[PDB]
């Protein structure tokens, strides 16, 4: 890492000097011998002194250190930044009052892009962070941009659509017990999702199609945690009448036997026994209607021989009250 | 050429000199009102008439 | 990183054969109608003058009902 070359003095100024005192014809090995031999004196007594001054404790050398030694625009930014910082901040009235701002913006866009970037990264943060307040501010935040008449918001959906879906994802990595009420709190947010396929299934018809495939694949597998068939049931249930009508109606039964085998039998993964309790809540209380339409309300304990027991007769139970709630008119 | 041949779609030509500045100044105009109601009813506030 | 302006799903040529198709439809004179009829019926591979076609089609069937 270092090489330290012999530091040899030019041989012909030092003939220049020896021809000063008028010596002879010299050649040039003696005086390179000569510049060798001093050069090696001269650091051994800089060593020497060297080894003094780490004793006399300076980094200096002076003259007498050696003589002992011979002892020898602006505004788009502004309003982007305080609407995030309320979006974030948890002042509950400038909370409300920033939703109802962007619920009420005559041509507020231009920001829009850089808004639904935020809001698709802060997702995936607090996707790692889990903050659940964090993601309720946004699904308030895509809430109101769903509530502008002005926003043509059709360009920029594919940043909502995996930021909205993700948020019906987690892998269950928060804290648990209210949490689950949370998740559906997040069914909300899966509101939104029929609330953007009504304005948005007008494409080169692809929308409603993805989302229910990707319902669909998390529905059917095992491998699938209650966070995962929790919030796709949620989004099926909110995409309405004849998607439980076709799609949920067949396993069904299938997926009330796993929760039988969740019922029945072990007792301490109370994070899947409540999630599947409050499964079956969504099962029942989003399910009733579609068979009262289409089961006609006698027979109830050979509904539950139909719908595999378990709904039963709350199916009926259920549908009665439906019943009730349709002649209430 | 209605089925053989094919053509190119650019779609956007837009280019409406004075409607483009109006578009972009009632732009400004409307983030001037949104902030403007924004910290209107953020912060402390004084009226001109009696609680508006 | 501002993207490259998109391109439609038609051609210029079959987008102003669409518009023949549909100035045939508000067509008066009934060969032009009947044109327009074969053309629709017997233009198989078209498929891509499909949906937008048909979508405000129906639009035009709400709008005049």
């Amino acid at each position: 890492k270092l090489k330290l070359s012999n530091t040899v003095l030019p041989s012909e100024s030092m003939k220049v000097v020896a021809e000063s005192m008028g010596i002879a014809q010299i050649q040039e090995e003696t005086c390179q011998l000569l510049t060798d031999e001093v050069s090696y004196r001269i650091k051994e007594i800089a060593q020497d002194a060297l080894k003094f001054m780490h004793m006399g404790k300076r980094q200096k050398l002076t003259t007498s250190d050696i003589d002992y030694a011979l002892k020898l625009s602006v505004e788009q930014q502004l309003y982007y930044k305080e609407i995030t910082e309320a979006c974030v901040g948890s002042c509950e009235a400038k909370r409300a009052e920033a939703l109802q701002s962007i619920a009420t913006d005559p041509g507020l866009y231009q920001m829009l892009p850089r808004f639904s970037t935020f809001i698709s990264e802060g997702v995936r943060v607090n996707v790692v962070q889990n903050n659940l307040a964090l993601l309720i501010y946004l699904m308030r935040m895509v809430k109101a941009l769903m509530d502008n008449p002005t926003l043509y918001l059709e360009k920029y959906v594919h940043e909502l659509i995996p930021a909205v879906m993700t948020c019906i994802v987690s892998r269950q990595l928060c804290l648990r017990p209210d949490v689950d009420n949370h998740w559906a709190l997040r069914d909300f947010a899966a509101r939104l999702v029929a609330q953007i396929c009504k304005h948005f299934s007008t494409t080169t018809n692809n929308i409603q199609s993805r989302i229910t495939k990707t319902f669909t694949k998390s529905w059917v597998d095992e491998k699938t945690p209650w966070t995962t068939r929790y919030g796709s049931i949620a989004g099926l249930a909110e995409l309405g009448h004849d998607v439980i009508k076709t799609l949920i109606l067949p396993r069904l039964q299938q997926e009330g036997e796993r929760i039988r085998s969740v019922l029945d039998g072990p007792v301490l993964s109370n994070i899947d026994r409540i999630g599947a309790d409050h499964v079956q809540s969504l099962l029942l209380k989003h399910c009733a209607p579609v068979l009262a339409k289409l089961r006609p309300p006698p027979d109830n304990q050979d509904a539950y021989r139909a719908e595999f027991g378990s709904l039963g007769p709350l199916l009926c139970s259920q549908v009665v009250k439906a019943r009730a709630q349709a002649a209430l008119q | 050429x209605x089925x053989x041949x094919x053509x190119x779609x650019x779609x956007x030509x837009x280019x409406x000199y004075q409607v483009l500045r109006e578009k972009a100044a009632s732009q400004r105009r409307d983030v001037e009102r949104a902030l403007t109601r924004f910290m209107a009813k953020t912060g402390e506030t004084q009226s001109l008439f009696k609680d508006d | 990183x501002x993207x490259x302006x998109x391109x439609x799903x038609x051609s210029v040529e079959q987008q102003l054969y669409y518009k023949e198709i549909t100035e045939a439809c508000v067509g008066s004179c009934e060969a032009k109608r009947a044109e327009a009829l074969q053309s629709i019926a017997t233009d198989p591979g078209l498929y891509q003058m499909l949906p937008r076609f048909s979508t405000f089609i129906s639009e035009g069937v709400r709008v005049n009902v």
